């Protein structure tokens, strides 16, 4: 069986998000 | 079908050969036919265990520098650690030296002379020497006139750490040279830039010469802490050297605050972002292999460090249609290490000591390791250690109807000497 | 296939059991008394009880002193250290010459140690810090404890580290889901790689993937190691390896060779003596080869006669090429082999003798077989005549160009025409000196 | 780039049977020296004999450096060729033996074979998450093609390579895993969002087809000295460029020798031996010659090419006088290639080849005059006069350089012997060796 | 003793002198030079008196007459707790320090201060350690049962002891020594509970002790010079210590001696082959002995009327005249046959198994003929070729074999003289080829 | 000698807005869709709609209303020249020097 993906602990962080239509920025 | 392959001695095998060939007076005992004749026997088994492979008689452990320490060891719901590595060299000082030279005392004059030489007569003092401070304020364009007194009375590492990003006055004589303007104009610059690509050749040499995937070639042999200083009967010395070895500004500057902690002060405790103790100033190493001096034992180095296992894994890469057997009496019943080798990396359907019936129903599971009428196996690899072909023929008698012979040899070792006498006997 | 380095034909001294020399063994031709004396010296090394014994391999060029030194190293084995040197090495622009000499002296002396290390390793399932109470104060760290979950086969433990350990943990960029390796001796930690329990086909950082480590955590592993005494000195003088700011800052600086004080050497000797008496150390004294000892000046020899008379100093062997010459660093002392008379009383002279025609011919034959070129008999005799006439070395170096000309001539055989063409293309020292003499262009 | 003194030599001018052609590959003359140099070149190309010292001897203006540079040209790319001079050894930070050892380690090369992985596709979505201080970074990159789409994780170096030369969703980039390079091929989606900051929009490319992950194997060459300095300190990669590497210990030398032999036997590394060329080797010192004669006896030593233009001269640092300035023990190790002076036809061929490389249309009688000048004075003077005569012809607006330009150039600029006679005629005007002069006309 | 192999001066365990300084003919490994040995005994009693400051003695004589043996005998008979520094003439030419700076450091390494300090120490065996680690907050508590042969007691432990015992993990049965002032525990070992090992400590826990500390003035100078820590004492980058901190340390040492909490112990500085120092070094030594804090300098030279380095004229003993004026000279003589026999007897007795008497006579004849040191070097190789013949004793024929193999100086010089063109001369002329 | 072109926006900021966004993720203090900045120069005034990544550079460099700034197009990194000349409002005490209002248009393509 295909192994699970690695856990993605991103708590405590700002976020840059760039998408097809528009780019975001989540900050604190 | 009979085939023979001869192999060259690998580097670690040859150095093990030489270091255990030296002794005091070996007189080349194993190739003096001591194995044919019947201490000599201990040298014979030592030469055999060396001449096959190193890890069949001692484990290739981790590669680490020698820890020159005296740390807290044991004799063997959480177990905790405190860093307690110390050098074995203990420099012992009398208490009179410290308490009469370093610390202030009523009969000592350390603090008085310290202030008198560092504050009362410092030439950057604005209370006494204004015009000199105003002179340098005109020169360097400093916003504050106490900054020269601050720079003159600060340790170098501490003064390096609290680096100020504030721009200077614009009427200064500090005229920024063209190299600084070149460096600042490319500080955050894209690719395909004419001034951008001129000023980074180390990143071009990095990407061109593939330095991101190179391996560590050198590790130090001995690593040590700083030599401990042991003054008896005072806690001030303990506090002082514990503060100097672990200064929280210097230690925190070579550090990084965890991300959820930065959440905690920035949001939960409301600490402003610029008032964080600064981190991340430790230099980045060249690669992930260059981070630490400890080298893990690699599986691929086990594969490649043997004269015979390298050509053996080459052969089972080539041989798929015929199940094969190994005479494990080349090392006198050593099943263990080849077992770890071929279920660690070269994993296959396998059987090793109802047992004889499992490999005849299908050839997908090979007969593999057995110690020597079961000729139903497709082939058998019986290769060397035969100074007598009688056990060779009795092993191949046990063994489909077709029998195939795979012979292995190492040149320069005892196999050439027993396997040139037994070659004419065949 | 394998590169020849003018000494690959030499495998050992070629002696028999009783100390007599076979005429052909180990690629040696002749030099019987020299080989016997060097075998006696090898036996003296394997005795491992003497200190500051010195020999000088006197002789001319093309004779075999350097060959005898590497023969000593081959006979002794790679376990006992061998430190080759040239006399021009001792002049350094960063430190005194005498300290370079003693650094080579303690490079020669070896050590055999066996050490047990407390080792923590396993897969990082949990990694949660604990925040400090007063973070902006700055007189403590920003954290107080870090709880680490380590999982391996057969055992699983939770780890409450000091912040100073977590410094190295964050410096190796340890994330959740990789196999790590904490060495509790020094506090160093090595991040092996990402664990293969998860998917390994989606990263972009060409990471290596490792299975779960076998055995429990808190493995106590005993390893065996071979170090020199100089390496202990250079580790204690420049203390890299601790987790204090002195050691972390000492890693980053460019190292300079410093005058290592004697007090450090006595402290290292005391620690090593405690390791001897405790039972994990065994001393392996070695051999140091100062080639071209004529190039050393009077100061090195004057310090050498005192440095050889210490309790720990190894056996040094020396080579000299010159006869009755003046000592460097002085202008009046005329002395044999460029060696002052003060040092020569400590010294045991081993003479080496020049060669005959048949010895030269056999040396050319063995050097041709080692370089994997087969020769014809008349061409070998011609090369032997040139070796007697010009030098042995010129006949040795000419072997490869006639081989090149033979592959040019589409054959594997060396003939005398190839030897004559090697004569015509390249010249020895004597014909070049005569060509310099006849010409007036200062050629 | 620019035309230099050795612009014309492209090879050794040598046939496949190791026999020199009369005029080929930008070379003429020195037939025996060319044959011997080709033999040394074939020795290097075999690459199984180490530490063969080769010495070139001859008068000045004979073609010693031309021979060595022709060896370097015909030697082929990706095989090292150091071209050090004798004076560069004497340093204030290194020792002379250390400088020789570093030149030796520079001359020997390693061809590391590395397995890499190439991905190329249309970028879907970036999810860079950074901490508050920005020090620690982790992200997720999403990339697709016409066939399939994959989600990859991100590290520190890949995120900082995405930030610099900033990549938006809608771009087509190519990433090499082993080197970590980022190559934005262009913008494919042409998204409707157009921020007013972006003024440099990359050119449109068709979005790629096929599988993203393509296996690739590449080879890169790194010399022994570079690996030595890389493993020497924590920041060793800077010391290649700043040159602050120095007095490197022997421990890293022996450990890297063992590691290099390890990479050799497992098939990662294929050592190519190189050539160290020491022009004006008579400039060196006696300690350097001692280290040289003891340094060729290792497996990691290249073919050493040496040049001199001295007769029986003083060996430096020593009272005595030796052939070529080199002591007898070193001279016995070396094998000597000799060079002899030219004649009128070879000199004529030299200036014809030079003027072809100097883009000068020279007339035949001016060529004859230049040959007579070159035989009369030196080859270098008649080589140097061609560009000056070309400039003089350019000033008179004639393309072909004629005889009067050659005579005007000869009158304007002085060679060695005429300058010597002009000094000897009125020596009181120049400052004497005893520091005596007369600066007044009366 | 540290790690010590057999060396040249290993048999010398001190001056073989009686109570009235009269030398015994053979005692403590040393034989002969009775006038020189009596002089060295008088100088030893000077140093042991410690009331005389800055005298220089010059041990001059022929090579291989025991000058270094005399100095090693003085150093061995001095014992420990008195500083001794043996340097050579080639050490002080430093690439970082000046010559006078290196001489000042070597002068101040041989002057020592003796301080008596009384500390506190608790050392026993741990019967049982318990911790009530119910950490509701940062506080924790625990109790420790520590035992000796005459003690058995329980302690209430504060938080800092719990922190100090969490690291250096003490189990039950381990032997620990606790410093209460600094909170540093040392794990000496584990007691006899096998079912590294150390004996269980004797009674009277919490016993004060006096550890007598002797430090040199160079270490105090390095410490008081503020920008160099004590790591300069190991790294060697002390780097031109200023004169004012030296003056401060001298005044503080005089204050400590007067007020009686420190005692000054003079030592001996030995300079082997003093003839290689420059005239600047001779001037600094010439004016350096007038300081009160100056040791007793020993100088050894074996040169005749030779040039002084840095000048161009010749002077007796290789030293200028004023330095010869400021030093008393100990003379040493050569050895006759019986002294050579006794020295070879002692060295062969210590170094290896016994010799046959005719072989010892052949060694004595060779030592008279060529050199003492050559025969002493022949001893070991003759024994090794005897082991290669598989015989216990060393016979005459083994000595004959070793004499055939290993040449002395005279045979090497002579054999160089008959083979001249084979070797390289001053002018760099050599006939490498053997034909014509 | 190297020739090139510099596409820059220069002027005095009259208004900068960290504009918010619909669907503001979750557990985040802000969710900046874009940053609108209003630049003023001599005979020139522009409103620039920037990418969100210029906001942290703006917030780091103390860029507020009443300052003269100078940005680059392709890099998008702000460089604060100072405050405008007219807005010397704190007329009693000041530290930061007052640059004159910059000449030329708000959008310059110099070589
Ligand atoms: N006894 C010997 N047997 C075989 N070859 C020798 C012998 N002695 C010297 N050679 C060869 O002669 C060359 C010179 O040896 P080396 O000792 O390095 O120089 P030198 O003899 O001048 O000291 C070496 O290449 C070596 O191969
Ligand atoms: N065979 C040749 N082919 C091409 N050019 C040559 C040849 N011989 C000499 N030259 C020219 O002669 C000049 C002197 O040669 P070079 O070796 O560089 O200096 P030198 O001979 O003084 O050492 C060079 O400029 C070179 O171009
Ligand atoms: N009186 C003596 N007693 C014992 N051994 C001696 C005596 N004199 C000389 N020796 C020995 O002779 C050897 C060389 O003497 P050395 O000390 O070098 O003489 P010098 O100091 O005069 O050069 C040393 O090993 C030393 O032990």
């Amino acid at each position: 069986f295909v192994k699970p993906r690695r856990p993605y602990n991103s708590e405590g962080m700002t976020r840059i998000l760039r998408r097809y239509e528009e780019d975001l920025f989540c900050t604190f | 079908i009979e085939i023979d392959v001869l192999c060259d001695l690998t580097q670690r095998q040859a150095k093990l050969y030489q270091v255990l060939k030296s002794q005091i007076s070996t007189n080349y005992d194993a190739i003096e036919n001591a194995a044919t004749n019947d201490n000599l026997i201990n040298a014979v088994m030592q030469f055999r265990k060396v001449c096959n492979h190193p890890d069949l008689f001692e484990r290739a452990d981790v590669d680490s520098p020698f820890s020159f320490t005296t740390f807290g060891k044991t004799t063997s719901k959480f177990t905790d650690l405190i860093y307690s590595s110390r050098n074995p060299i203990k420099y012992s000082l009398p208490r009179l030296i410290y308490e009469d030279l370093i610390l202030p005392n009523y009969n000592n004059d350390v603090d008085i002379a310290n202030k008198l030489k560092n504050v009362k007569f410092n030439i950057f003092n604005p209370s006494t020497n204004y015009e000199l401070c105003l002179f340098l304020s005109k020169l360097t364009g400093e916003p504050s006139l106490n900054e020269f007194f601050r720079v003159s009375t600060t340790p170098l590492l501490k003064r390096v750490i609290e680096r100020t990003n504030g721009p200077k006055n614009t009427d200064s004589l500090s005229f920024k040279t063209i190299t600084q303007e070149l460096l600042e104009v490319t500080r955050n610059a894209p690719s395909e830039g004419v001034m951008a690509s001129l000023l980074n050749v180390e990143k071009h040499a990095y990407e061109r010469e593939y330095l991101n995937c190179i391996q560590r070639g050198y590790h130090p042999n001995v690593s040590a802490p700083p030599v401990t200083i042991e003054v008896l009967g005072s806690s001030h010395v303990t506090n002082s050297i514990n503060n100097e070895l672990f200064d929280p500004l210097i230690s925190q500057a070579l550090s990084d605050i965890p991300a959820i902690t930065q959440y905690n002060m920035h949001v939960k405790k409301g600490i402003p972002v610029e008032d964080f103790p600064k981190t991340g100033l430790f230099p980045e190493p060249l690669n992930k292999n260059f981070s630490s001096n400890i080298s893990m034992p690699s599986m691929d180095r086990f594969i490649t460090e043997s004269a015979k296992l390298r050509k053996l894994d080459e052969l089972l890469v080539k041989l798929k249609s015929e199940g094969h057997r190994v005479l494990i009496y080349f090392q006198m019943t050593k099943m263990m290490d080849l077992m770890e080798e071929y279920l660690t990396y070269r994993q296959y359907n396998h059987i090793r000591l109802d047992l004889v019936h499992d490999w005849q129903t299908n050839p997908e599971i090979f007969v593999f390791l057995l110690s020597t009428n079961l000729t139903a196996a497709d082939t058998v690899i019986f290769y060397d250690s035969d100074w007598n072909p009688t056990i060779d023929s009795q092993a191949m008698d046990r063994a489909t109807r077709q029998v195939t012979v795979y012979r292995l040899l190492v040149r320069g070792t005892i196999e050439e000497r027993m396997r040139d006498r037994a070659k004419q006997k065949e | 296939v394998t590169r020849t380095a003018a000494h690959t034909h030499i495998k050992g001294l070629g002696l028999d059991e009783s100390g007599v020399a076979k005429r052909v063994e180990g690629g040696f031709v002749g030099q019987i008394e020299a080989r016997e004396a060097c075998g006696v010296i090898v036996d003296l090394i394997k005795a491992k009880k003497m200190s500051g014994r010195a020999i000088l391999l006197a002789g001319g060029p093309s004779t075999g002193k350097t060959a005898l030194a590497l023969a000593i190293s081959q006979e002794l084995g790679p376990k006992v250290p061998f430190c080759p040197l040239v006399g021009s090495e001792l002049y350094s622009v960063e430190v005194k010459k005498t300290e370079t000499l003693m650094e080579n002296f303690r490079r020669a002396i070896g050590l055999r140690i066996k050490e047990t290390k407390e080792v923590y390793e396993g897969e990082v399932t949990e990694l949660t810090p604990e925040d400090a109470e007063n973070p902006l104060g700055g007189y403590g760290k920003t954290i107080s404890h870090v709880i680490v979950g380590l999982k391996s086969a057969k055992g699983t433990k939770t780890l409450r580290l000091d912040p100073t350990i977590y410094e190295s943990i964050q410096r190796e960029k340890v994330s959740i889901g990789d196999v790590i390796y904490i060495e509790a001796n020094t506090g160093a930690v090595k991040r092996v790689g990402r664990s293969d329990a998860y998917a390994t086909e989606f990263d972009l950082e060409t990471e290596e993937y490792v299975p779960l480590p076998k055995g429990e955590v808190h493995k106590k592993k005993e390893i065996v190691q071979d170090v020199t005494l100089h390496d202990l000195d250079v580790a204690n003088a420049r203390p890299q390896g601790g987790q204090d700011v002195i050691s972390m800052m000492g890693q980053l600086l460019k190292p300079k060779k410093t005058e290592i004080t004697e007090k450090l050497r006595q402290e290292v000797n005391k620690v090593v003596a405690k390791y001897i008496d405790q039972g994990v150390a065994e001393l392996i004294p070695g051999v140091l080869f100062i080639d071209e000892v004529n190039m050393l000046d009077i100061e090195i020899f004057t310090y050498l006669n005192k440095a050889l008379e210490s309790n720990i100093a190894p056996v040094v062997v020396l080579a000299s090429n010159r006869g009755m010459t003046t000592v460097r660093g002085t202008e009046d002392v005329i002395s044999p082999h460029g060696v002052p008379p003060d040092l020569i009383d400590r010294l045991l002279i081993v003479r080496t003798l020049p060669y005959d025609k048949d010895e030269i011919r056999t040396i050319i034959e063995r050097r041709a077989t080692v370089e994997r070129l087969q020769v014809e008999s008349s061409a070998l005799d011609l090369l032997a005549t040139m070796g007697t006439e010009t030098s042995l070395r010129y006949a040795l170096q000419l072997l490869a160009p006639c081989g090149i000309l033979a592959q040019t001539s589409n054959r594997k055989e060396i003939v005398v025409n190839d030897v004559n063409e090697a004569k015509l293309l390249f010249l020895d020292a004597k014909r070049s000196t005569k060509i310099l003499e006849t010409s007036a262009n200062y050629l | 780039s620019l035309i230099a003194a050795h612009s014309h030599i492209t090879g050794l001018g040598l046939d496949e049977n190791l026999q020199p052609r009369p005029t080929s590959e930008g070379m003429v003359g020195q037939l025996q020296a060319r044959r011997a140099a080709g033999v040394i070149l074939k020795m290097v190309q075999n690459g199984t004999i180490a530490g063969r010292a080769v010495l070139v001897a001859g008068p000045p203006s004979t073609g010693k450096t031309a021979l060595a540079m022709g060896v370097s040209q015909s030697l082929g790319k990706d095989v090292p060729f150091t071209a050090i001079a004798g004076s560069e050894i004497f340093s204030l930070e290194l020792s002379k033996t250390e400088a020789l050892t570093q030149a030796f380690r520079k001359s020997i090369g390693i061809k590391i074979k590395e397995e890499t992985e190439l991905i190329e596709g249309e970028v879907v979505e970036i999810q860079i998450d950074r901490s508050i201080t920005g020090g620690h970074k982790q992200g997720k990159l999403t990339i697709k093609t016409t066939d399939m789409e994959t989600i990859y994780e991100l590290g520190n170096k890949m995120i900082d390579g995405l930030t610099k030369e900033k990549v938006l969703a809608g771009d087509v980039i190519s990433i090499d895993k082993a080197s970590g390079k980022i190559t934005k091929l262009g913008r494919s989606f042409a998204r409707s969002r157009d921020y007013d900051a972006m003024g440099a929009d990359t050119r449109f490319v068709q979005c790629p087809e096929g599988e993203l992950q393509k296996r690739k194997t590449v080879v890169h060459t790194v010399s022994l000295h570079e690996i030595d300095v890389i493993n020497s300190r924590t920041q060793g990669f800077l010391a290649l460029f700043t040159g602050d590497t120095g007095e490197i210990r022997s421990e890293v030398r022996d450990q890297i020798n063992t590691k290099v032999a390890e990479w050799k036997e497992e098939g990662k590394a294929e050592i190519v031996p190189g050539v160290l060329f020491i022009d004006e080797v008579h400039m060196l010192d006696i300690e350097c010659f001692s280290f040289i004669n003891r340094a060729l006896e290792d497996e990691f030593a290249p073919i050493v090419m040496m040049a001199t233009n001295r007769g029986v001269s003083k060996t430096r640092g020593t009272n005595y006088k030796s052939p070529h300035g080199l002591p007898l023990d070193l001279l016995d190790r070396s094998i000597i290639i000799t060079t002899k002076s030219y004649n009128e036809q070879e000199i004529k061929t030299i200036l014809s080849i030079r003027a072809q490389e100097e883009e000068v249309e020279l007339s035949s009688d001016a060529l004859d005059l230049l040959t007579k000048t070159g035989v009369e004075t030196s080859l270098r003077y008649s080589s140097n006069l061609i560009s000056v005569a070309q400039q003089i012809a350019m000033k008179r607006k004639n393309n072909t350089v004629e005889v009067e330009d050659v005579k005007r150039a000869y009158l304007l600029f002085l060679d060695s012997a005429r300058s010597v006679k002009y000094v000897q005629e009125n020596e009181s005007q120049y400052i004497d060796d005893q520091g005596n002069v007369q600066i007044s006309i009366a």
